């Protein structure tokens, strides 16, 4: 699932 | 230029239109990120994590609290409204308007917005921790330990109310803890929203994206789809881009958006 803001 | 612009969104049928923060900074709506996004201590990355829920629930409640006290001062601006106005306007002559938004102020559905995607959540829904039920929730205060609680001031003392005074859930049986039901760092976005949003963007022949950047994140998951299917997209944002530069309207949205879209 795609992690909010791509974990960054 | 804004003629060929308006060329566009004369024949366009299907507009998606991806929001981010700079539509809810304009509206006097403190996001916690950047140099002034401070409460008490912490800024926004701190606090909303499952971590930081999990070993202070009081302190992320208060937080929380906090912000859905500062929205009922806080209303929508010309750009939510000209976005709300032009989906009710459109939605009369067989043309689809779609709203997917970063932001969780609610401020579209507060403008009229109908057809909106909130990927990130609301911050005037819960979710249940145990039994998983999502409510709408627009009590103020939440509930009645947090009573005037959440100030923002470095000093404030800590409210540290027991989690059993915290919202619960009201199903006379669960009683479990609530949550706001928001995406938090370290948490995936809704699996379902997302299939909703692929259908919307793929089968949309227009894009604007208002208070953010395609190029960044979220709009960068989904507006290179729309691109590469040679879809126009505008920006509408106050970020610069350089010299030697699909469209740009640098600004605050409230200014540009309902000239754009009358
Ligand atoms: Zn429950």
């Amino acid at each position: 699932g795609v992690l909010k803001e791509y974990g960054v | 230029d804004l003629t060929a612009f308006r060329e566009h969104f004369a024949k366009a049928k299907h507009i998606a239109i991806i929001t981010g923060a700079g539509v809810s900074a304009e509206s006097g709506v403190p996001t916690f990120r950047g140099p002034g996004g401070f409460w008490r201590k912490w800024q926004a990355q701190d606090l909303a994590t499952p971590e930081a829920f999990s070993r202070d629930p009081s302190l992320v409640w208060e937080f929380y609290h906090y912000r859905r006290e500062v929205m009922r001062s806080k209303m929508p601006n010309p750009a939510h409204l000209a976005i709300a106005e032009c989906e009710a306007r459109l939605g009369q002559q067989g043309r689809s308007v779609v709203i997917i938004t970063q932001n969780i102020d609610e401020l579209h559905h507060r403008a009229g917005s109908k057809h909106v995607y909130e990927i990130h959540g609301s911050l005037f829904k819960t979710r249940c921790m145990s039994c998983g039920e999502v409510k709408a929730n627009h009590k103020s205060p939440i509930c009645p330990a947090l009573d005037g609680k959440g100030a923002p001031d470095p000093n404030t003392k800590e409210a540290r109310i027991p989690v059993e005074l915290l919202p619960r859930c009201e199903r006379k049986s669960c009683n479990g803890l609530l949550r706001p039901h928001v995406v938090w760092f370290g948490e995936t976005l809704d699996s379902d929203i997302l299939t909703a949003v692929e259908r919307e963007l793929e089968k949309c022949d227009l894009c604007l994206v208002v208070g953010t950047s395609s190029i960044v994140y979220p709009a960068a998951m989904f507006a290179p789809q729309v691109a590469s299917r040679g879809v126009p997209v505008a920006e509408f944002n106050m970020e610069c881009t350089p010299a030697t530069q699909k469209y740009h309207f640098e600004g605050p949205c409230g200014s540009t958006l309902p000239p754009a879209l009358e």
